[PDB]
RNA sequence: CUCUUGGAUCAGGACAUCCCAAUGGUGUAGAAGCUAUUAAUGGUUCGUUUGUUCAACGAUUAAAGUCCUACGUGAUCUGAGUUCAGACCGGAGCAAUCCAGGUCGGUUUCUAUCUAUUUACGAUUUCUCCCAGUACGAAAGGACAAGAGAAAUAGAGCCACCUUACAAAUAAGCGCUCUCAACUUAAUUUAUGAAUAAAAUCUAAAUAAAAUAUAUACGUACACCCUCUAACCUAGAGAAGGUUA
RNA sequence: UUAACCAUUGUAGGCCUAAAAGCAGCCACCAAUAAAGAAAGCGUUCAAGCUCAACAUAAAAUCAAAAUUCCAUAAUUUA
């Protein structure tokens, strides 16, 4: 969960979602491309 | 709600309001009234020594 | 009560203690929340240009009933282990210091009397 | 019947727990002797170490 | 039925109410839901009361 | 080429968080650490100058946070400097004198008119023991959570004892006692499930749960309608209040 | 322009590179098959291994409307 400006997926397995009025994007393989908007 | 009195006082110096109030419940005047909060099933009728 | 600059009595046959000095010690920090120290307080002791670390015995102030006071501060010098520095005290002690929360039975074996 | 701690960690030569009715002391052998436990309890007013302590008075600095 | 208003849009979500006590420490913000459970009448009385003129007749 | 700040006292407030609290990732085995999110709850020590161009040193702490409020605050107090009348050195000027150079000494008073203000609350942190020398780890090493006991500070009271006074029947601390509940949430994590053909998905879809600091849904305290010549009082500036074979 | 399914070989292409095999390079870059780049990526000491594109089979369809204490009350349609 790094907040960052642009949101990016890093890898094949990374998606999107919409969750508490924000969006983020999860990757269960690498739990390093977390993010938070 | 309870009201309970204690330490019987003289009669002498007080108001008549009080006396009256007093004199119908049959008791002496008492110091001090204060109130306690109690439940229904707990009630106790006026006019019982505590102890 | 001791206290940051006051004045205590070495009851302990050590060495650094039983010299002649021509300063008596002097309190340089208490080991408590507080900076009053009583009976079972360790504090830090200013001997002969020099530093080391030290216990409290006795004092003249007031305690509970039942227990002794005594006439002078009494202090106690321990090594940074925890270990006595010297080896034999004359003075009586009090037991109050057994269950006292705290490390006593080191002193306690090398002490002979207990008031 | 209370817990019973451990006393001289910090230490790294001697090591005491004190029982209820007991008490263990357990050291190497150069602390043992330095100190003489044994001595003191055994002899309890006799001992030598306690004979070379002495008394103080002094009418005046000189 | 003042209990059963009706808030258009997430105005009961959004639309806060603030009161201070007038010691240090004593301002505090509580939103249209909250008010609305501990007291069922404030949110109406409220309203009406802002919308009077602003004078000695108002009370 | 140049040329107002400290301290004491009492603090109001912001969050861009130092400690205490809830969490995500790790080049996270345990223990230590590095980084990021959420939250303002109360707290945030004691002494000292040989050298150091707005620095340093000793001992500690769970921590010794960064800032705003006409240096927060001098009609509450105080130390430097702004800065003078005296006097010396150093460098200038024929002298009188001079210097954003050294040093020693050196004068601000206020009786409060107006606004404002002066009578309760439901606690923070640390340490030892226990779990357990266990989990984990080749070893070395070394914890969670749950349970128990001690303290320290803060608040509110009290006098059987101890200590200090009145060489008075009382007042004090250095003495003693008591301190608690969460309806209402945020970061986050789970469960059922469509848009989207599933075995998908925590949901600014319709739904079900758990989870900081806060706080007042919920309690304690208060409630009485009131004679008064006067005297007395653990009540008091006055007034008020309490007591009266 | 896409979401569904997949992968055989001349040979591991030369090159001091041990080897550098589609993938360090380095020039060539051709072959069979319906359909397969001497390979668009990962990944291997080199190799292995994972993918992409190919095989059939499907479907959809550019920028913009901080420090005392929040601060009118409210409201989407009648010509
Ligand atoms: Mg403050
Ligand atoms: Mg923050
Ligand atoms: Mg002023
Ligand atoms: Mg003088
Ligand atoms: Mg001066
Ligand atoms: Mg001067
Ligand atoms: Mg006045
Ligand atoms: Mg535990
Ligand atoms: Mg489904
Ligand atoms: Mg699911
Ligand atoms: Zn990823």
């Amino acid at each position: 969960f790094k907040t960052k400006g642009v949101i990016k997926k890093r890898c094949k397995d990374c998606y999107k979602v919409k969750r508490r009025g924000r969006w983020f994007i999860l990757c269960k393989t690498n739990p390093k491309h977390k993010q938070r908007q | 709600a309870l009201t309970v009195g204690g330490k019987t006082v003289s009669r002498f110096y007080k108001p008549d309001s009080r006396l009256e109030f007093y004199r119908d419940l049959g008791l002496p005047p008492k110091q001090i009234h204060k109130i306690f909060h109690v439940t229904d099933n707990a009630v106790i009728k006026p006019g019982t020594p505590l102890y | 009560a001791v206290q940051k600059m006051t004045r205590v009595r070495v009851v302990d046959n050590s060495a650094l203690g039983s010299t002649p000095y021509h300063r008596p010690p002097r309190c340089i920090h208490v080991y408590n929340k507080s900076g009053v120290g009583k009976v079972g307080d360790q504090i830090l002791l200013a001997i002969r240009g020099q530093k080391k670390k030290a216990l409290i015995v006795g004092h003249r102030m007031p305690g509970s009933r039942m227990t002794p006071k005594f006439d002078s501060n009494n202090v106690v010098l321990i090594e940074d282990n925890g270990n006595p520095v010297g080896t034999r005290i004359k003075i009586p002690i009090p037991t109050s210091l057994r269950r006292r929360e705290g490390e006593y039975s080191k002193v306690l074996a090398i002490a002979q009397n207990f008031v | 019947d209370p817990y019973v701690k451990i006393e001289g960690k910090d230490a790294d030569d001697w090591l005491c727990v004190d029982f209820g009715s007991m008490v263990i002391h357990l050291m190497l052998p150069e602390t043992r002797e330095t100190y003489e436990l044994e001595k003191l309890w055994t002899l309890r007013s006799f001992d030598d170490q306690l004979a070379q302590i002495a008394a103080e008075t002094l009418p005046e600095d000189f | 039925n003042t209990r059963h208003i009706a808030f258009s849009g997430n105005k009961w979500e959004q639309k806060v109410y603030s009161s201070h006590t007038g010691y240090p420490g004593g301002f505090r913000q509580v939103t249209a839901a909250q008010l609305h459970r501990k007291d069922p009448v404030a949110i109406v009385k409220l309203a009406i009361y802002g919308m009077l003129p602003k004078n000695l007749h108002r009370r």
